[PDB]
RNA sequence: UUCGAUGGUAGGAUAGAGGCCUACCAUGGUUUUAACGGGUAACGGGGAAUUAGGGUUCGAUUCCGGAGAGGGAGCCUGAGAAACGGCUACCACAUCCAAGGAAGGCAGCAGGCGCGCAAAUUACCCAAUCCCGACACGGGGAGGUAGUGACAAGAAAUAACAAUGCAGGGUCUUGUAAUUGGAAUGAGUACAAUGUAAAUACCUUAACGAGGAACAAUUGGAGGGCAAGUCUGGUGCCAGCAGCCGCGGUAAUUCCAGCUCCAAUAGCGUAUAUUAAAGUUGUUGCAGUUAAAAAGCUCGUAGUUGAACU
RNA sequence: AACCAGGACUUUUACCUUGAAAAAAUUAGAGUGUUCAAAGCAGGCAAGUUUUGCUC
RNA sequence: GGAUAGUCGGGGGCAUUCGUAUUCAAUUGUCAGAGGUGAAAUUCUUGGAUUUAUUGAAGACGAACUACUGCGAAAGCAUUUGCCAAGGAUGUUUUCAUUAAUCAAGAACGAAAGUUAGGGGAUCGAAGACGAUCAGAUACCGUCGUAGUCUUAACCAUAAACUAUGCCGACUAGGGAUCGGGCAAUGUUUCUCGACUUGCUCGGCACCUUACGAGAAAUCAAAGUCUUUGGGUUCCGGGGGGAGUAUGGUCGCAAGGCUGAAACUUAAAGGAAUUGACGGAAGGGCACCACAAUGGAGUGGAGCCUGCGGCUUAAU
RNA sequence: AAGUUGGACAAACUUGGUCAUUUAGAGGAAGUAAAAGUCGUAACAAGGUUUCCGUAGGUGAACCUGCGGAAGGAUCAUUA
């Protein structure tokens, strides 16, 4: 097994540091892939610019339209998805609305059984949501 | 454990816990070192003659009476080899075992022997060259094992 | 080959206190052994025992009384300090009045409570109880 | 992934469900006082006994 | 699983063993895998004795006997009924009925 | 290893040692104990977070040390600067212009544009700490004082005093009270005295100062994990929830509306990075026959480990 | 000579104990009634003269 | 570690002896079919097929004895004899005295198949050639037959290269077989020793029972001596795909070998065992809604009662 | 003093090459999420030619065949 000796230290340490890369956790983690991949660097919220809508399909045993968002991130430009948590507001959410951006609590990992989507809107136009829902605030004028 | 094969055999002798002499072996410790000296004039091996005075003169393990050893009786005489006997010995089998392997071209078998036997010759030179019983520069050489046999 | 005597003679003791056998045969024997042993037989853990000399590094017949839960070496022998006892303790022993951790300090082999006494550390040889 | 949707039957239920009016109720004190209030009524004012059910939210 | 302790064959300190063929199908079989049995027979009927006797010579020799032994891969021998599928505790039945 | 890489000799330069540089002489110096190169989404440390022990992550940030004043380069003064709230030259910006010209650097204190998920007054004072100077007295956006914020931390206000038919319990005691009266009233409104350089705030303090809109405390959940609905209306594998399982095809405890309760409380929730979980990085402390994994076998060097005895 | 005492005595260590030397802030923690507390390093006498001071 | 004595071994190399089998060639006796398959079909055979008798040649291979037996580091090794070098175990009051274990790197060997050439090429046989086969066969089947299977000199470097189980050291339960060695038998036998039997011991291949003990279980004398966790030391894994893929480096003439990711996606893949179900799996049976039976009567064949789908209508 | 000859510090500019990152790029070859269809066991039973590994050839597709191996087989078994 492992080495017992009292000056085996070295080898300890050069056998824990090169398996130490088996781990997904630790390869995340020291490859910068949440910042050079991933569609953010690293924020925790971000705006970005409304493309267009799409009712993704459900996948098994479910179907169903979820009315998602295509969008563009302000800061680098990239197309990507994001999900409204109220119902039937696809009306009040129109695009190029300046919308902002969060995450969804897997770290960038799909969500249920809809297939690429891994951000959700927190605010919109800057009015932001739980307002235009109970119709507490009104959308600004543009 | 067998140094170079599979075996945990264990054979040896029992030296027995007295360390003297026998009572009729009345072997006087000058006369067996004498016996010890000529036949290590002629050049027999040092175990070899242990076995001799061990079988044909009787003599018990020769340390029980002279007080030093066989290597040691004639290194003091002045009769001691320039090679070790397990050095010397394991030259004469590498030797023997290359002049088969040069005229027996296709003998694998022959060849990883010769190997294991050039890791076990090395080994114990170099155990014998840290010990000092060698000159530092001991050099062992293949072309030159003929010289080193003899 | 045989790395660590100590570590033999201790996991024959263990082994033959399992198996019920109020006697065991140690080989081979050093002094590291005979102290040990010695500690444990004044903590009452270890009746007599007999070395048996013969013209090599010798034997040792151990009578044994039972009481005794586990007995084994801690290698490699780790430098243990004043303040690494009660870690050692906590780790090995099962409890702070059941057990006794063997070291080989600067004034002989003894137990962790003794050598805590001799306000002395050293090194971590292994435990029985 | 599906190039499929009907962006005319979102939010298809919400536009028919009706809307029904609350009915105006008096203040009722939060906060400390109303952990002071279920403490109070805690074990003393039960009628959800003869069980252990203690069901703080009844149906019928 | 290793459903036998064998791994079906008996082989022990050994690497390589020369293949033989089997006979209903000639299949490529370890010598050891292989199933051996001895078909000893006579050269006539049991009801041909009689015949035989009647008509041969040499004051009624001995009727001679042909000895052949037969190699059986796992499948032939299972479909040919000189070998059986056991169960679990039977399996270990190493003597023969 | 040229155009200095290793060492020696001699010289120059430096405040001084020195291949710092120069001329000559030999080929040397580091390296699997990782030299050299590359990435760093890297200023380093005291330290911070998690907390059996061991460990893991962070440190831009009240202290210490280092570098810098858009980027290099050069220099004067001065004991001390390669200084930039000193100068000179070039490049990229921006700038008044009689088109000849002068010229500038807020990563200093406030303030502005832009990038932004993300961060405040173009306020007062040298009174306290100390610094500089020719100096008991001057100056100090160092520093102190205040102003706006949702959050970094510590203390408690939303009340309690009774009558009240009944559920009762036991003549003792809680409850909602479509109900009232007297009690204890603290924030605010406002001149005082303290406080302060002067003010803000704080302690004391002229007096006014609650009856229901009182001067309405909310955030998530109620199938499980994890606590709290087979209560009522609307849609009906659709709308949708849904971290996971999972529910939704007319009896929907999970969809949206009413009611009640549950956890927290001036806080609740969400997203991301990290820690514990993770004995899924295992030195403590993993696993390798079949779940991931013993190299086809052997020799054997660095490395590790090494019988007993003085 | 050595016999007594005094200065050095590790060949060379790892190891253990102890000591010197070495920032503060921080942490643990001693003492002290910011009305408690986060705090801070202040403080205390003495309730009959309101004590030209004393004590941590 | 090295001697030394009797050995032991299907351990290695070289030379060498034998065996029948297969195919082929000559000639001889004879004529109708021969081969092949479950049935065929192709092909060859009244020109002498198949069979049988003599002789010769070719290369391949060592059946029976061949075993839960042996040797070798593994891959692997089975005709005799001779030579050469070597190896374990055993016996030993033999010699040296720590000379040892493990291995990154580094090197030797490394089945079969594959490559370069030479020699050799009997049988089998990739590719291929034909004929049934089902609807389609294109594959299984039969005959022929290429590379290949043999050897020499150079290559590579992998397989279920398995004991799916790294190496060294110590301890741990009962039995009986088995190979090699040694010790003892006033035991049996044999023209000085051998064969047989019995007991003890060392070193191997294993087997049965049990589980103190371990595991998730199957099972394990190691996979035990591990929550009571530490004798020493190399290799290797961190959910499944993507993927042993791309790229990079390196060895090889080449096929290929070694090293060897990322993006993206998935809530599961996987191991053991249990219960049903299924099997063109087996073993026991039971049945005119199953068959055998020479079966008897019939329906279906012609025409009618009645009901079911299609058609019509308004309801049919 | 301006200017001038030499020495070093040398910012910065042209011409080319190398390194890291990014943006291109028609098009070619991959798998993953995948509209009906397509498709027979190649594998799960003796999966209907037992299974699988290495190697080579051939085949629209899993795949077929030759050689050597393993049971992870459907046999732990023939002492006569
Ligand atoms: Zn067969």
């Amino acid at each position: 097994g492992k080495p017992a000796g009292l000056n085996a230290a070295r080898k300890l340490r050069n056998h824990r540091r090169e398996e130490r890369w088996a781990d997904a956790h630790y390869k995340k983690r020291l490859l910068g892939t949440a910042y050079k991949s991933s569609p953010f660097g690293g924020s925790s919220h971000a705006k970005g610019i409304v493309v267009e809508k799409i009712g993704v399909e459900a996948k098994q045993p479910n179907s169903a339209i979820r009315k998602c968002v295509r969008v563009q991130l302000i800061k680098n430009g990239k197309k990507v998805t994001a999900f409204v948590p109220h119902d039937g507001c696809l009306n009040f959410v129109d695009e190029n609305d300046e919308v902002l951006l969060s995450g969804f609590g897997r770290k960038g990992k799909a969500k249920g059984d809809i297939p690429g989507v891994r951000f959700k809107v927190v605010k919109v136009a800057g009015v932001g949501l739980s307002a235009l829902f109970h119709e507490k605030k009104e959308k600004p004028r543009a | 454990g067998r140094m170079h094969s599979k075996g945990k055999g264990i054979a040896s002798s029992a030296l027995p816990y007295v360390r003297s002499p026998p009572a009729w072996c009345k072997a006087d410790a000058d006369s067996v070192v004498e016996q010890i000296l000529k036949f290590s004039k002629k050049g027999m091996s040092p175990s070899q003659i242990g076995v001799t005075l061990r079988d044909s003169h009787g003599i018990p393990q020769v340390r029980f009476i002279t007080g030093q050893k066989i290597m040691r009786i004639l290194k003091a005489n002045g009769l001691a080899p320039e090679l070790p006997e397990d050095l010397y010995n394991l030259i004469k089998k590498a030797v023997s075992v290359r002049k088969h392997l040069e005229r027996n071209r296709k003998d694998k078998d022959s060849k990883f022997r010769l190997i294991l036997i050039e890791s076990r010759i090395h080994r114990l030179a170099r155990y014998y060259r840290k010990v000092g019983a060698l000159p530092p520069t001991w050099k062992y050489e293949s072309a030159t094992a003929s010289a080193l046999v003899a | 080959v045989r790395q660590s005597v100590l570590a033999d003679c201790l996991n024959n003791i263990v082994n033959a206190e399992r198996r019920g056998r109020r006697q065991v045969l140690i080989r081979p024997s050093s002094k590291v052994i005979v102290k040990f042993l010695t500690v444990m037989q004044k903590h009452g853990y270890i009746d007599e025992f007999t070395e048996i000399d013969d013209h090599r590094s010798g034997k040792i017949v151990i009578q044994l009384n039972g009481r005794i839960n586990k007995c084994g070496v801690i290698s490699p022998r780790f430098n243990v300090k004043l303040k690494d006892i009660e870690k050692w303790v906590n780790q090995l022993l099962p409890s702070r009045q059941v057990g006794v951790i063997v070291l080989t300090t600067s004034r002989g082999i003894m137990s962790h409570n003794e050598a805590r006494a001799k306000d002395a550390g050293g090194k971590i040889l292994g435990f029985f109880y | 992934g599906k190039v499929h949707g009907s962006l005319a039957r979102a939010g298809k239920v919400k536009s028919q469900t009706p809307k029904v009016e609350k009915q105006e109720k008096p203040k009722q004190p939060k906060g400390r006082a109303y952990k002071r209030l279920l403490y109070v009524r805690r074990f003393v004012n039960v009628t959800n006994m003869v069980g252990g059910k203690r069901r703080m939210n009844p149906s019928s | 699983t290793q459903k036998r302790r064998n791994n079906g064959r008996n082989k022990h300190g050994r690497g390589h063993v020369k293949f033989v063929r089997c006979i209903n199908c000639s299949r490529a079989v370890p010598k050891d895998k292989a199933i051996k049995r001895w078909t000893i027979r006579n050269m006539v009927e049991t009801a041909a004795i009689r015949d035989l006797s009647e008509a041969s010579v040499y004051s009624e020799y001995t009727i001679p006997k042909l000895y052949i032994k037969l190699q059986y891969c796992v499948s032939c021998a299972i479909h040919s009924r000189v070998v059986r599928v056991r169960s679990r505790e039977g399996r270990r039945i190493r003597t023969p009925p």
